[PDB]
């Protein structure tokens, strides 16, 4: 747990990434609003055969 | 023995789930050498009478 008395060192160069690591260059479910019911349809139309491509080929 | 294109998706014992009510009460005249269908389970699968130790009409 981060304790105020816990000093913080900032000292480095800015370092790249590991490259299996993700980022903000792509887009997820909270940058999108006001269309709740839409996409709850996409979701239950796609995710489950995608998800799930040998479970749903059962 | 089943066959191979039709249990592609489906797995686990095919024996009292399928073909111990498939027999049951019938009376099923089969032969060594014939093919039979059993629908259910959200599948359709055949099985291929293979072989019979007394004379082919049973």
């Amino acid at each position: 747990i981060v304790a105020p008395d816990t000093v913080i060192h900032c000292e480095g160069e800015p370092i790249k990434r590991e490259d299996e690591e993700e980022s903000l260059n792509e887009v997820g479910y909270d940058d999108i609003g006001g269309c709740r019911k839409q996409l709850a349809q996409i979701k239950e139309m796609v995710e489950l055969p995608l998800r799930h491509p040998a479970l749903f080929k059962a | 023995l089943p066959i191979d294109d039709t249990v592609e998706g489906i797995t686990g014992n095919l024996f009292e789930v399928y073909l111990k009510p498939y027999f049951l009460e019938a009376y099923r005249p089969i032969r060594k050498g014939d093919i039979f269908l059993v629908r259910g389970g959200m599948r359709a699968v055949e099985f291929k009478v293979v072989e019979t130790d007394p004379s082919p009409y049973c």
